[PDB]
């Protein structure tokens, strides 16, 4: 048997175990249609990748912030980076939308037509924008070291590791958000605060978490 | 606010109850056709025990708090009702019958409860409403009547 | 089947046209669970008073059972290693695992010996019945080892449990009315029987 | 075979091959055979380190009764040749040496009979008859040719006893503030005084003791204050 | 199977024994693709050779001309040559050489001919080992010297990163650091300078300064990965 998200319940019919991180977790049956499930697969992978990258950013910047280097904490870095160098806010946002819109649109229309961008329309590139699977766009640009086309079972292991770490990162970033909303301080500052007095500094003491 | 949250929770309870009794455990006919049991349970349980419970709430919260509010003290200084449940001596300050506890009730000496179960008639002249002691006495008699 | 004493005037053990949470195979299970928790709780409510009266624990403890921190209005105790909320979160998580897995054994019998749980799998197989799992840990020593003795132990479990349930209701009622501990009530009533009763303590 | 209790059926995966086998496994953690092997190695390691620790506390109490073992790691209590040694370098020595030996042994776990050969002086070797009992240079005197089984049982039994007595050493070391022999003699002072009934609840250990540059956090096993 | 790292273990299925100095060290599986493995082979060779030359440079630079802090040396040696002119010469010359070598990589057997003097032609080779005028003679045999060069190279790369951190913690050269360590082995290690405890964490102070004013326009000088030191 597979390990299920809830030992004892059989897994739903549309979830089999061919995917990565497949634990049969779908109580609302949101992914019953195969196209909808395929789209949600891509959604989970993208959210996970941005979450991993973001939480790495938060943790590293906070490590640099507690030690006396002069880094701002993550709720202040936007203001001080825009303010301190010279940068006009809206032009930066607009260029963000330019580049992100270009690449993200390429991804969208590669989902609609699965092998369309490998035609040569972009400057000269062929078979380096052809996708490998759903949400795994491995070529020379996106898998430069070349891990996807060797050691297939070990590659399945890498898929499993990616999905697990991504989910952990997503709930980690949610942790950063709600944690800052509750305590109003930096995250690794909270880690050191809880690590100094574990029995008396936790969520059951802020007065905001449990209002009883 | 707490009452609001409680109301919402009871609402979810009711919708789940409806789903349960149509789809999972649906009664047969002859459950419904026992009108005599339904009469007993409604008359006793719903009307009667509701009256008795609300009499309890009036006697232990609504009489003293309104006595203080009509006495003139602002509402914040008034003790919270769980202090009225837990501390007998505050009730003994307000209505001295409570200093004797529930001994008058079980020995049929009900005449000593004339401080918070009254029969005065008209209105509260400082307020414009009915006397709440009458209201509590009323629900007590109602509950005895319906439970009988 | 245990504890069947010819009782039940209101008629709840009729299998015919039954369902939901009122059926023979859930009401009996509920009886045994309530019996076990009631035994445990009864001993727990008595123990600090008797241990403190015999002088075995110090007098920082020897507090009445409703003053542990269960009802913070009635009196709490500072000196635990954390706040009662921090205790309560641990309670939520641990009891969640235990009670929830127990539920999974009731709904799907035998389905608790497959998925990896740190190797604790031969212990949680259960048995044919659902209120008496057994196994190497719920039945450490093989108590009885037969059939003629097993019914006797089940029956004694049931009767002790029923006695415990009535006892625990007694502790609750007494703690409401007289406001003292249960061992305090035993001492006061064994002092003066006629002058200490329920009817003398009508105030 | 005597069991671990009267009238208890033995499990099916505990037959009598391993030593000290009483058929006692209420949690059934040794159902998987690979698990049984790895946990056997765990029992042997814990037994042997614990026997060393018990003899250590005992002989330090016999020889020089001033050394309170629970405070013996502080960098000023150490003996003759050095008394202000830098704990960083000492940790470096221990790290490299123990890493070498334990990584080597783990490799003996994963591949049975693969690290017997001396890597430098290649004409050296130890024959291990069973996994976890090397022999050879580890048996310089050769007491392991008579049936080897009763010596397995004696080793494992004494080790279990040593593990329990060492946790006794630490527990009553944190309760009553004294070493093992001091606690035994103070219990022989008066038996009814100086009991577990009175001294527990008081955990005499500090919150965080300072070493040369850092502050180690310290914990007792139960909240006593 | 000769020896392998962590002996007794099993090598990965893609490493067999064709290459010099392969011992089955790929837990990440970064050499599954042959087309990757050729590029990474060339990468290892080139990094090894640069590191060997640089480590010998640092050692001999300290030995012959002591009290010239190699980590500062750019702020030092400045000559009648302008730094812009030096940067230009380096840019054009190194650009030529690297482009030629990379053309040999991606298209084998093409750049073997001298462009100017059309008589000389480099003989056929195996990639990464050109030969010819690049190696006048072999002392010993080839297949052993390949192993020796890879070993000395990997050791040299580790030696240079050791040099960088050994400068960014202490503030001295390599041999001077060795003298300091032999002066007090128990008290001068990396474990003897910094440590992390759940209570507190302490790191060595950075000896190396901030932005360095070379010629007015300052060069910001950070230490590598400042915030994660012990
Ligand atoms: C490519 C190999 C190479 C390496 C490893 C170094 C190493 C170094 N140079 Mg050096 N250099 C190198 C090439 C060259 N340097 C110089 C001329 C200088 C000068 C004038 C200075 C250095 C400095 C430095 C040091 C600090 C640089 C820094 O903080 O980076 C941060 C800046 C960048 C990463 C810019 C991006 C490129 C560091 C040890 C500085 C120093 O020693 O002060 C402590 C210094 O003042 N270098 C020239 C021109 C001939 C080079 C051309 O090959
Ligand atoms: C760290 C977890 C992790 C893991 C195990 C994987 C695993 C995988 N990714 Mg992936 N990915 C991740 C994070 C991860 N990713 C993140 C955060 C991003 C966003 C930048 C991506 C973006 C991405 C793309 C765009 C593509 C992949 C692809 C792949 C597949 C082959 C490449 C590979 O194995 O990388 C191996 C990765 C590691 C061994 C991790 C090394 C750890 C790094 C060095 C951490 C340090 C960096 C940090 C800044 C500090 C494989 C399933 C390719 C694919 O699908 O092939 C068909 C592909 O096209 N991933
Ligand atoms: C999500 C749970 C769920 C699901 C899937 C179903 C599914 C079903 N139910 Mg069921 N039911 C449920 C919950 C559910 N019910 C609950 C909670 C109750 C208790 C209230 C019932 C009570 C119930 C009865 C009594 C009956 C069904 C019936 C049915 C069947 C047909 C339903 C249909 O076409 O009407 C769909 C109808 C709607 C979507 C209308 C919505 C009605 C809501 C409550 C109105 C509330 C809005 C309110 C007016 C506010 C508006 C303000 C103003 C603008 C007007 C179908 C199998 C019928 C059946 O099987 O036929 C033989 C049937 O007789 N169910
Ligand atoms: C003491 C027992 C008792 C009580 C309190 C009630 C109360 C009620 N019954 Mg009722 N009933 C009973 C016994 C009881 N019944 C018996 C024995 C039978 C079988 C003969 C029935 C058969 C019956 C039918 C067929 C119907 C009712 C209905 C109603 C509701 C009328 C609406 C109203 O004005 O309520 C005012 C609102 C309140 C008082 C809010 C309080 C509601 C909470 C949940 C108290 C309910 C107590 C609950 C019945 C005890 C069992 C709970 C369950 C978890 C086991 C009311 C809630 C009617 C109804 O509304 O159906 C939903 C209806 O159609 N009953
Ligand atoms: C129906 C509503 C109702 C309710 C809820 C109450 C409730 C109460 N009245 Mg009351 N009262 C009522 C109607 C009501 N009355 C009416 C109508 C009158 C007019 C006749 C009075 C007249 C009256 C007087 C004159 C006095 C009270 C008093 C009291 C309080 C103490 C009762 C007592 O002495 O012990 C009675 C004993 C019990 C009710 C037994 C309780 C048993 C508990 C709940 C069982 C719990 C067991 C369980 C296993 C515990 C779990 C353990 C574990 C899980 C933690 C109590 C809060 C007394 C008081 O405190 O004054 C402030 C008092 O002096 N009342
Ligand atoms: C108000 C109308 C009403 C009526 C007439 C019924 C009637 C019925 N329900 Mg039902 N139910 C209701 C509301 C109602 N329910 C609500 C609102 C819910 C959601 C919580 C449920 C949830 C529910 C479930 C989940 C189940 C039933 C079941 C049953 C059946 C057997 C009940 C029985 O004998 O148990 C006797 C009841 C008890 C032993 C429980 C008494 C104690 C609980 C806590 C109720 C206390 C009520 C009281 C008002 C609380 C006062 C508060 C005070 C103490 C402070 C019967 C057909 C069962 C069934 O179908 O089996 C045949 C069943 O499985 N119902
Ligand atoms: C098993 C139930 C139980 C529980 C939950 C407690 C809980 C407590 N005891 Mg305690 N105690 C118990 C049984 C128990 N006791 C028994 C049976 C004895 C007699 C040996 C004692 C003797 C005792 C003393 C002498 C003292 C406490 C103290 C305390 C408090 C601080 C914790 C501590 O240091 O105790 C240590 C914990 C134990 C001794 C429990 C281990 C033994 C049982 C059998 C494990 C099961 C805490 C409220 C201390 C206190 O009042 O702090 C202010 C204190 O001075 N207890
Ligand atoms: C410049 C870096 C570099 C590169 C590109 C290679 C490349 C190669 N080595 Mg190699 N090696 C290096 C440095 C390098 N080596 C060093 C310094 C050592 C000594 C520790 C070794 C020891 C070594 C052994 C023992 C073996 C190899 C083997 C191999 C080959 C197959 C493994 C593979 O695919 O890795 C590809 C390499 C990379 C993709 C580079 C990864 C760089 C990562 C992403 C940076 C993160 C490193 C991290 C910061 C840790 C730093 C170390 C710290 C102490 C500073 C491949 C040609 C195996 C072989 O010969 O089989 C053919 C083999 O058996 N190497
Ligand atoms: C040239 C301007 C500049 C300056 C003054 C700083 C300053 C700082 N960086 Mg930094 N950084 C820069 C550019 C710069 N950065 C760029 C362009 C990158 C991307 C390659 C990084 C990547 C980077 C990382 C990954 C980290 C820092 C960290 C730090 C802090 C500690 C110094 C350190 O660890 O080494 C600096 C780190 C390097 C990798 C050195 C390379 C920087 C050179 C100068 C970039 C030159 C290229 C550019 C295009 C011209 C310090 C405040 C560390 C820190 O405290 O975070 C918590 C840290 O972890 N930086
Ligand atoms: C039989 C019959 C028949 C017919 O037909 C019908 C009818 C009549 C309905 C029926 C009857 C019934 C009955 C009588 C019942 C009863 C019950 C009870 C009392 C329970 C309890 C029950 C009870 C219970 C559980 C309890 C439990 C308890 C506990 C846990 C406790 C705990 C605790 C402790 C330790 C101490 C501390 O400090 C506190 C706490 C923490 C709190």
């Amino acid at each position: 048997v597979r390990p299920v998200w809830f030992p004892g319940n059989p897994p739903p019919a549309h979830l089999d175990g061919s995917l990565a991180g497949d634990y049969g977790f779908d109580p609302l049956f949101l992914g019953q249609e195969p196209q909808t499930l395929k789209w949600y697969v891509q959604a989970e992978l993208v959210h996970g990748r941005f979450a991993m990258l973001g939480a790495a950013g938060i943790i590293l910047t906070s490590i640099g912030a507690k030690v006396g280097l002069g880094f701002p904490e993550w709720y202040d870095a936007g203001k001080v980076v825009v303010e301190k160098n010279n940068i006009d806010f809206p032009t930066l946002m607009v260029i963000q939308f330019y580049l992100m819109g270009w690449a993200e649109t390429k991804r969208w229309y590669d989902f609609k037509n699965p092998g369309s961008q490998a035609d040569g329309s972009f400057l000269g590139f062929t078979e380096e924008f052809k996708g490998l699977e759903n949400g795994y766009p491995g070529g020379r640009f996106f898998d430069p070291m070349g891990l996807s086309r060797g050691d297939a079972a070990k590659y399945q292991e890498y898929k499993q590791k990616e999905v697990k770490n991504g989910r952990l990162a997503m709930i980690a970033c949610l942790g950063f958000a709600a944690q800052y909303a509750a305590t109003g301080k930096g995250p690794l500052d909270n880690l050191a605060d809880h690590l100094a007095d574990p029995n008396h500094v936790n969520f059951a003491t802020n007065g905001v978490s449990n209002p009883i | 606010y707490t009452t609001a949250i409680g109301g919402l929770v009871m609402a979810a309870a009711m919708f789940f109850a409806g789903w349960f009794h149509y789809h999972k455990a649906a009664p047969k006919l002859e459950w419904f056709q026992n009108v005599e049991s339904m009469l007993n349970h409604h008359l006793g349980g719903l009307l009667g025990l509701g009256s008795l419970a609300w009499a309890g709430h009036q006697i232990h919260v609504s009489l003293p708090v309104n006595k203080l509010l009509d006495a003139g003290v602002d509402p914040k200084e008034i003790p919270l009702p769980h202090d009225l449940l837990l501390n007998r001596a505050i009730m003994a300050d307000l209505y001295p019958s409570f200093a004797k506890g529930i001994a008058p009730f079980f020995t049929l000496n009900w005449s000593e409860y004339s401080d918070f179960l009254t029969f005065k008639g008209g209105l509260n002249p400082v307020t414009g409403g009915l006397w709440l002691s009458d209201t509590a006495h009323h629900h007590v008699a109602i509950a005895v009547l319906f439970l009988v | 089947l245990p504890g069947d004493f010819g009782f039940d005037p209101l008629g709840l053990l009729d299998p015919v046209n039954s369902g939901g949470f009122i059926e023979p195979k859930w009401l009996q299970y509920s009886e045994v669970i309530h019996a076990r928790w009631a035994m445990l709780g009864a001993a727990g409510c008595i123990a600090p008073e008797v241990l403190g009266a015999a002088g075995l624990i110090p007098d920082a403890t020897n507090i009445k059972w409703f003053e542990s921190g269960v009802i913070p209005p009635a009196g709490s105790y500072n000196g635990y290693w954390a706040d009662p909320y921090t205790i309560f979160f641990v309670e939520i998580v641990a009891m969640q695992f235990a009670e929830l897995r127990r539920l999974q054994d009731f709904r799907y019998p035998g389905s608790m010996g497959q998925q990896y749980f740190l190797g604790l799998e031969a212990i949680f197989k259960g048995s044919g019945d659902a209120a008496y799992p057994g196994g190497p840990f719920f039945n450490l020593f093989n108590l009885g080892k037969t059939e003629a003795a097993m019914k006797e132990l089940k029956l004694k479990e049931i009767k002790n449990g029923r006695l415990a349930m009535l006892a625990m209701l007694g502790y609750g009622a007494q703690a409401v009315m007289t406001g003292k501990g249960p061992f305090q009530n035993l001492v006061e009533h064994l002092a003066d029987p006629v002058n200490n009763n329920i009817l003398t303590n009508f105030a | 075979r005597k069991l671990w209790a009267p009238g208890v059926v033995a499990p099916e995966y505990l037959k009598g091959d391993l030593a000290g086998d009483y058929g006692w496994d209420p949690l059934g953690l040794g159902a998987d055979p690979t698990a049984l092997k790895w946990y056997r190695q765990s029992e042997l390691q814990h037994a042997r380190w614990a026997m060393l620790g018990v003899a250590g506390v005992l002989v330090q109490e016999i020889v020089k009764p001033d050394v309170y073992f629970y405070e013996a790691g502080l960098p000023q209590n150490l003996p003759e040749p050095f008394t202000n040694i830098n704990m960083g370098g000492l940790l470096a020595w221990e790290f490299i040496l123990m890493h070498w030996v334990e990584v080597r042994r783990w490799q003996d776990y994963k591949n049975f009979g693969s690290v017997n050969e001396d890597p430098i002086f290649k004409g050296n070797k130890v024959p291990n008859p069973e996994m976890g009992y090397p022999g050879g240079i580890f048996d310089p005197f050769g007491f392991s040719k008579g049936n080897l089984k009763e010596l397995q049982t004696k080793e494992i039994k004494n080790g279990r006893l040593a593990m329990i007595a060492y946790m006794a050493f630490i527990l009553q070391a944190q309760a009553t503030g004294k070493g093992p022999l001091a606690a035994l003699s103070a219990h022989l002072s008066n038996p009814f005084g100086n009991n577990i009934l009175k001294n527990i609840g008081t955990c005499t250990v500090p919150h965080s003791v300072d070493v040369q540059g850092l502050t180690i956090p310290l914990t007792c096993l139960w909240p006593g204050s | 199977s000769r020896p392998l790292w962590l002996p007794g273990s099993t090598p990965p299925a893609h490493l067999k024994g064709d290459l010099p100095g392969d011992f089955g060290f790929d837990p990440l599986g970064l050499g599954a693709n042959a087309e990757s493995l050729k590029w990474f082979k060339e990468s290892e060779l080139v990094h090894s050779r640069w590191a060997m030359a640089a480590v010998a440079g640092i050692l001999v630079q300290e030995i012959v001309r002591p009290d010239v802090f190699w980590y500062n040396a750019g702020k030092e040696v400045e000559s009648p040559l302008g730094p812009l002119g030096l940067l230009a010469v380096e840019f054009f010359l190194m650009h030529w050489v690297e482009v030629r070598r990379w053309q040999d990589l991606r298209k084998p057997g093409s750049v073997d001919q001298d462009p100017i003097f059309s008589q000389y032609k480099l003989p056929p080779h195996e990639v990464g080992y050109p030969g010819g005028v690049f190696a006048p003679f072999i002392p010993g045999d080839l297949a052993e010297l390949k192993v020796k060069e890879i070993k000395n190279g990997r050791l040299a790369m580790l030696a240079f990163v050791g040099f960088v951190m050994a400068a960014q913690v202490t503030g001295k050269g390599p041999i001077a650091a060795l003298q300091e360590h032999l002066a007090d082995p128990w008290g001068t290690t990396i474990f003897s300078k910094a440590a992390v405890v759940p209570g507190q964490a302490v790191a060595p102070p950075c000896k190396i300064p901030a932005s360095v004013s070379y010629k007015g326009i300052e060069i910001p000088t950070p230490c590598f990965l400042q915030g994660l030191w012990p």
